[PDB]
């Protein structure tokens, strides 16, 4: 139930969460070879806990919007998006998503946040694997509880709990 | 069965929709939809000086993307005359046949992965860091680097590049030969891909399948012999071929391309010999960075052409290059103003797409995801 | 080889050659004949058709014929049977009102996607087509985006206190009919080229 | 009414039309210091250059088309290698003292000295030979710096090139002589010894100056010309 | 030859004569221009002990009754010059290892360069 | 061809006893590139003063447009650039920057010089415009960085290591090859 | 193309577009909130634009919790709007300076312009 209601019970399944990332595929473009070589034999985001990869949207959490996400494609990610169990997370990779990028035309959505919660925000063109690794820890203590913002603020475990989806 | 394979899904790389027109386990015919990435950099590029479409031109056909680079710069360059030195010119070669290098290898990793086992995505892969880290000695970028110019080239190569390219000059043919011995034999490949992808070469010809499969059904047809630019006539080359449009000759022949490209690698790092590395005229190149201290014009030149850039006269231009994946060229319409009037892009993916309802007709439904990988399909080059 | 050929045949047909020094060639063929004379240049060996590329000369600061010019790219494969490497650019002018030009659907399937582009970039409605569908825009998207009366769609880069950037009121670089800051462009920058 | 030649094109003009404004009339271009639209042209700049036949009978010496008059029937030549050559010389004694000061200044891409310049500057002299901007290697020019003559503009005279344009509109335009240069020679620079800048019309000079010399003292220091943006208006204070 | 250094560093000295006289007779004294090969080197070498290149001595009206200057690090014929404006008065210093500052074999005292900006304080400014 | 299957597992169990390569980042640094393409710095003269004159230039060849300059006037008593003009707002939203290197090509003063990190991931949108005082060469780190030393009590540490750092970067902190 | 409401009246412009609604059916309508400042939605405002296909709807900046309870406004909108069966939910960004001279161009040049800059919004995260 929600993960709640014990305050050594939440600090257990909010660690299991944080570590247990399973990653959702969801690769658009050029970002994506610099986030598959995250796990190739220099620099593999299989320790952590994502070795294993469902690109079944019903069988894992993060989602790691990984290029420029054209709008043709947005309602269709937004399905997918609900189309993840609700212990999910999403993580906006590449300039293209956090941002309009170098693309500021009528084409791409300029910030993946329109349309799904965005947990995590990540720059670069291409973001260094080792900065996707940093994203997901970033994401991890932010699940745990652990992450703070510029104003002090602690933000929530999971994103995308604040929505009124519909 | 209207089977609905989804953008994305399952794991079909290249976002890209697929209508099997299917009864039971073959293929009757599949109703491809693509767009789902575009971009709009033939509209975007319309809006960016000359010097600034070099951002654009990597990132659309992101696995090989120095033929973008230099095909953009040649045709701007013919358009205003520039002059590329020797040095930048065979620079400028190297780094296309070591990014064919690397799209080769991410190719077949895909390819690998996507029917049948997991394993040989990552040493081919592997190999691709190594060669990333070489750009990143010389480019500082992994890809989508911005290192060509109309002129010639950013700036010059350090010492430490040319050790780190030969060791992986010295490493990779007995890698490429290791995968070969691995293929060539094959068990299980072998009645998995010789007879699938029917590839008639007149119907390849007549839906323009340039992407390295045509010579599969054995088509020499390749510009670095059919249209040499950029000093390829002062290169001994081996053009491979397939004797019948397949999956297995189709792979055979980029292999033998990976091989004879590390051949072209060490001819051109071995003539290499000290000198320029662009074209000095100041409407074409900016001010070398030490005079900024010394001369007002210095000063002028640098502010205008990082500000408003140059102009180039009124006129359209083209000029073709080999991708990995097939024809490509620029035409550029150029009205004399500091931006391009247009950008239209030959994008070979584009159009050799088109033969996958022919070729995947008749296949099996788990073929036709071979069948699209034998293609490479990159969505960046298609959609665009 | 054949590229030869083509001109003894047009030039005497009243056709004009466009060629940039450059070694490109341009063939301008009027609406009626393109038709049976492309037909006859698949029958001349034309295999080979690699670039269908739509024009919008509207800003150009020269004027044009008409406001749209599609381009086809007719080759022949120099190691195919009859293999000579001919290849050059047939350009036509489609009006703005009249977005109309068959399709090389019947001589090339290639011409199956490329075409719709067209359809989809710029208005112009191809004749012939075996399905113009839309193939890069959404759906549900209104317009054909390369024209350019089509705006390109820019959005604000944003910043910390209000401060904010428009790109289109920002750029510096000129186009062609911006005269520019100063009072006018003359010299290199009305048109610049070096002399080998 | 009368026939010119402008290096390949026939115009036909009116007879008071300055060789310039024919030029620039048959679409043609040539550098401009010395003359402006509404003011009195003086050959000054020796920018204006080109070559005229006057029948094929070439001028004896270079005519200063800013303030040489037409003729009927007379040929314009503007293409010539020669002119090219006069042309780049002359904006490179013009561009000699300036004080290196474009990245910090207020007038940024909106030198009409600039883009001459780069227009016309550094003809290709005749293979990759390194090119050398500039010959001149002895010590600038160098004056006050950033005076403001007045609460509303601002003076940097070591940026003027010594046209006439702001002298001249005070004499003209508004009749307040409240401008002019101090020394002579080399040394010459631009002083007043009436410093409020009595004539209500005193902003104009702040748009015509080609350089950054004189400037909006109110508008120092905000944005590059090209940042700004552009909204053409009218200004509702007083009827006109 | 190395001469410069001390030029250079003659030339600081100058310009701190220059600071005395405005500090005394109450007068504003201001950084006119600064060293381009200096604002300008990005990662080049700067081995000059100031940034600055010109400056001069203005009354309460802003005209300068004084003009100092000092030629750049890499130009030829490297000097110093000395203008008063609207007087026609212009002056060339070098400087010769032994003797000391010099116009032409003149050698150049603080004290005559505190006549010359006396003379110029009572002429040439307006206020 | 059976072979193939049985050289397959050959090949397969020799590159199973060789273990080695992999790098374990964050464990262990990342060896990155001299030439690499960073986190901006704005760099300062020997003098101390900083070499930043505000001429957007960095702004105007920004092909993303991500850099904004509000140029002020030096105060002649303790200016802060070299010239007569100086960078009072510098902010660059790194989710717009591409990471071209144009901005310090066109740089005259070489201030602004992109740098190495690329530990720059942070939660919110309008956080991840960095501004000037969070890239000056003073500073050690990135902002999510420097905000873990803060929350955390830990000082920063770098995750890459060079094997050196630029010229055009003198001043910019990074360990070196090993000689600490 | 209508124009009902006014500026910063958010429950003005609600009732009277409640009112001029009626049972419209939005199956293949188009509704644009146009907004500024792309990042914070806490002080937002935002205008709506609502593309029928064969009418169209304006409603200025009068929306969003940047007014006094406009963002209960807006959340009955989207109640609204999503009752009638609107699925497509757009949001353009424009500058401020855009917002209020938008509102007075021509239908098509306004309606195109938006229809082109828009991003697809998921409507959760106005209610
Ligand atoms: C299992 C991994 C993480 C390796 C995996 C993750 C995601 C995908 C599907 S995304 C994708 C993949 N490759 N390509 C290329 C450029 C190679 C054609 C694409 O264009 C796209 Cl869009 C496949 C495999
Ligand atoms: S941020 Fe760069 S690498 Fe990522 S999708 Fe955009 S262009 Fe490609
Ligand atoms: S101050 Fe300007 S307008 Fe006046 S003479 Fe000098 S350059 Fe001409
Ligand atoms: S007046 Fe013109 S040439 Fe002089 S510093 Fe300003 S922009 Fe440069
Ligand atoms: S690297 Fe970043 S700041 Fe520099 S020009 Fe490119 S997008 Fe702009
Ligand atoms: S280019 Fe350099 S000196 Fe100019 S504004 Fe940018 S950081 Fe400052
Ligand atoms: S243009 Fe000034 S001399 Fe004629």
């Amino acid at each position: 139930r929600e993960g709640i209601l014990f305050t050594t019970l939440e600090k257990l399944v909010a660690w299991g969460r944080s570590n247990s990332l399973w990653p959702a595929t969801f690769g658009l473009a050029c970002c994506a070879i610099e986030m598959m070589a995250s796990t190739d034999a220099r620099n593999d985001l299989a320790r952590f806990g994502s070795e294993v990869f469902r690109a079944s949207p019903r069988q894992a959490d993060v989602m790691i919007v990984a290029g420029r996400l054209s709008k043709k494609m947005a309602p269709v990610m937004r399905r997918v998006w609900e189309q993840m169990p609700d212990p999910k997370w999403v993580i906006s990779m590449g300039a293209c998503a956090s941002s309009g990028g170098m693309f500021n035309n009528y084409a791409i959505v300029q910030n993946v946040d329109s349309v799904v919660p965005v947990d995590v925000y990540v720059p670069g063109c291409p973001p260094r694997p080792e900065a996707l690794i940093y994203a997901v820890m970033q994401l991890q203590k932010k699940v745990r509880g652990q992450a703070y913002n510029e104003r002090g603020e602690r933000l929530p475990p999971v994103a995308a709990w604040k929505r009124t989806r519909g | 069965m209207t089977l609905n394979v989804g953008p994305q899904h399952p794991s079909t790389h290249g976002v890209l929709r697929l209508m099997v027109t299917l009864s039971g386990e073959e293929v009757l015919e599949v109703v491809p939809h693509i767009g789902y990435l575009h971009t709009g950099f033939e509209k975007t590029m319309e809006h960016r000086t000359y010097l600034q479409n070099i951002t654009y031109t990597p990132r659309m056909d992101y696995l090989h993307s120095f033929a973008h680079d230099l095909a953009y710069a040649l045709a701007v360059e013919k358009l205003l005359g520039a002059v590329v030195p020797p040095r930048a010119e065979t620079i400028r070669v190297i780094l296309n046949e070591l990014s064919r290098l690397a799209s080769h290898l991410v190719f077949l990793g895909t390819g690998l992965l996507d029917l049948g086992a997991l394993t040989p995505f990552f040493y081919a892969f592997r190999e691709r860091e190594t060669i990333l880290d070489l750009f990143e000695w010389v480019t500082g970028q992994r890809f989508h680097h911005n290192y060509i110019r109309i002129g010639g080239v950013k700036e010059d190569l350090p010492e430490e590049f040319v050790p780190e390219l030969k060791k992986l000059l010295e490493v990779l043919p007995h890698r490429i030969d290791e995968y070969e011995a691995l293929f060539a034999e094959s068990p299980i490949f072998y009645e998995r891909a010789r007879g699938v992808g029917v590839i008639p070469p007149e119907v390849a010809i007549d839906l323009g399948l340039t992407g390295g499969s045509l010579r599969a059904s054995g088509v020499n047809y390749d510009v670095r012999k059919a249209y040499p630019y950029s000093g390829y006539e002062t290169y001994t080359f081996d053009v491979p071929l397939g004797e019948r449009g397949d999956v297995f000759d189709r792979m055979l022949v980029r292999i033998r391309e990976m091989r004879e490209s590390v051949k072209i690698i060490k001819q051109a790092l071995e003539r290499l010999e000290p000198g320029p590395v662009r074209d000095p005229n100041p409407q074409i190149t900016p001010p070398p960075r030490h005079l900024l201290e010394t001369s007002m014009e210095a000063v002028i030149y640098h502010f205008k052409h990082y500000t408003e850039g140059f102009h180039p006269p009124k006129g359209e231009v083209y000029v073709p290059t080999e991708s990995a994946r097939g024809e490509l060229g620029y035409y550029i319409v150029s009205d004399g103003g500091s931006m391009p009037y247009r950008v239209k892009v030959r994008a070979p993916s584009f159009v050799n797409l088109q033969s996958l309802p022919y070729a995947c007709k008749g296949e099996q439904v788990p073929d036709m995801v071979a069948i699209i990988a034998s293609l490479d399909p990159v969505m960046g080059d298609v959609d665009r | 080889m054949r590229l030869e050929r083509v001109l003894e045949e047009a030039r005497a047909k009243g056709y004009p050659i466009e060629d940039n020094g450059l070694g490109n060639l341009w063939v301008v063929l009027p609406r009626e004949r393109f038709k049976e004379e492309m037909a006859h240049y698949k029958a001349m060996g034309f295999n080979f058709l690699a670039d269908i590329v739509g024009l919008d000369y509207l800003t150009y600061p020269d004027p044009r014929p008409e406001r749209f010019a599609v381009v086809y790219e007719l080759v022949s494969l120099p190691g195919w049977k009859d293999g000579d490497g001919s290849r050059f650019f047939v350009r036509v002018y489609v009006p703005e009102e009249d977005p109309r030009l068959p399709t090389v659907t019947d001589l090339w399937g290639s011409a199956n996607f490329l075409e719709r582009e067209v359809y989809d970039l710029f208005g112009i409605v191809f004749e012939g087509h075996p399905d113009l569908r839309k193939i890069l825009t959404p759906e549900d998207l209104e317009g054909h985006p390369l024209r350019k009366d089509y705006p390109l769609g820019e959005t604000p880069t944003l910043f910390r206190e209000g401060r904010y950037i428009i790109p289109a009121e920002f750029r510096a670089a000129l186009t062609g009919k911006d005269p520019g800051l100063t009072f006018y462009k003359g010299g290199s920058r009305k048109g610049y080229r070096s002399l080998w | 009414m009368v026939r010119v030649k402008v290096n390949d094109r026939i115009v036909e003009v009116p007879p008071g039309t300055s060789v310039m404004d024919a030029v620039f009339h048959a679409g043609y271009d040539v550098p401009l210091f010395c003359s402006e639209k509404h003011l009195s042209p003086i050959g000054a700049c020796r920018m204006c250059l080109v070559r005229i036949g006057l029948p094929i009978q070439w001028q004896p010496k270079l005519a200063a088309s800013c303030v040489t008059a037409v003729a009927d029937g007379m040929v314009v030549d503007t293409l010539s290698d020669v002119v090219r050559e006069a042309q780049a010389g002359m904006v490179e004694f013009t561009l000699l003292n300036h004080p290196l000061d474009c990245p910090t200044c207020d007038k940024g891409g909106a030198c009409e000295l600039q883009d001459r310049t780069v227009e016309y500057g550094l003809y290709e002299k005749y293979p990759l030979e390194l090119p050398v901007y500039t010959r001149f290697e002895f010590t600038r020019r160098h004056v006050d710096k950033h005076h403001p003559l007045s609460p509303f503009v601002i003076l940097d005279r070591e940026r003027c090139i010594h046209c006439k344009r702001c002298v001249r509109y005070f004499e003209e335009v508004p009749g307040d002589e409240v401008l002019d240069f101090i020394e002579r020679g080399v040394h010459t620079f631009i002083g007043t010894m009436d410093f409020g800048l009595p004539s209500g019309f005193s902003g104009n000079i702040t748009d015509i100056c080609p350089v950054g010399a004189l400037l909006d003292l109110t508008a120092r220091f905000r944005a590059r010309n090209w940042e700004m943006e552009e909204t053409p208006t009218t200004c509702a204070l007083c009827p006109v | 030859a190395s001469s410069e250094r001390e030029l250079y560093e003659a030339w600081v000295e100058l310009l701190s004569w220059m600071r005395e006289y405005a500090q005394a007779k109450g007068v504003r004294f201001e950084k006119e221009a600064d060293f381009p090969d200096f604002i300008y080197r990005m990662e080049r070498p700067y081995d000059l002990p100031t940034t600055i290149m010109t400056a001069s001595l203005s009354d309460g009206l802003g005209e300068p009754f004084l003009l100092a200057d000092v030629s750049p690090r890499h130009a030829k014929l490297k000097r110093i010059g000395l203008r008063l404006p609207r007087a026609h008065i212009h002056l060339h210093a070098h400087y010769e290892p032994g003797k000391g500052l010099v116009t032409g074999k003149i050698p150049l005292t603080k004290e005559r360069f505190f006549a010359l900006a006396d003379r110029a304080r009572e002429a040439l400014a307006f206020a | 061809t059976l072979k193939a299957l049985a050289q397959s597992l050959g090949i397969t169990l020799k590159y199973l006893f060789s273990k080695p390569v992999t790098v374990p980042y964050p464990d262990a640094p990342v060896a990155l590139k001299p030439r690499f393409h960073g986190r901006h710095v704005l760099t300062r003269h020997p003098n101390g003063l900083e070499k930043c004159i505000g001429c957007s230039l960095c702004a105007a060849a920004c092909p993303a447009y991500a850099i904004y300059v509000e140029p002020a006037e030096n105060d002649p008593e303790n200016p802060v650039s070299a010239g007569e003009r100086y960078a009072k707002v510098y902010e660059i939203n790194m989710l717009r920057c591409i990471f071209c290197g144009l901005c310090e090509e066109a740089c005259p003063t070489g201030a602004i010089v992109l740098g190495y990190d690329f530990e720059m991931a942070d939660y919110e949108y309008s956080d991840l415009v960095y501004g000037k005082e969070d890239m000056l060469v003073d500073v050690v780190g990135t902002k999510p960085q420097r905000r873990e030393a803060k929350r955390t009590g830990k000082p920063v540490k770098v995750g890459y290591v060079v094997p050196y750092v630029r010229p055009e970067l003198e001043g910019f902190k990074a360990p070196t090859e090993g000689g600490k | 193309m209508v124009r009902v409401g006014m500026r910063a009246a958010p429950r003005v412009s609600l009732e009277a577009l409640k009112a001029a609604l009626g049972g419209l059916k939005l199956s293949e309508a188009k509704v644009y909130l146009i907004t500024d400042w792309q990042d914070k939605r806490d002080q937002a405002r935002y205008a709506l634009l609502l593309h029928t296909g064969k009418k169209d709807l304006l409603v200025p900046d009068a929306f969003g919790p940047a007014f006094p309870g406009g963002e209960e406004a807006l959340s009955e909108l989207v109640g609204l709007l999503l009752a009638q069966g609107a699925r497509r939910f757009y949001e353009a960004v424009v500058s401020p300076g855009e917002m209020t001279a938008l509102l007075d161009l021509p239908p098509e040049e306004l309606l195109k312009r938006v229809m082109a800059i828009a991003n697809p919004t998921d409507p959760g995260i106005y209610l």
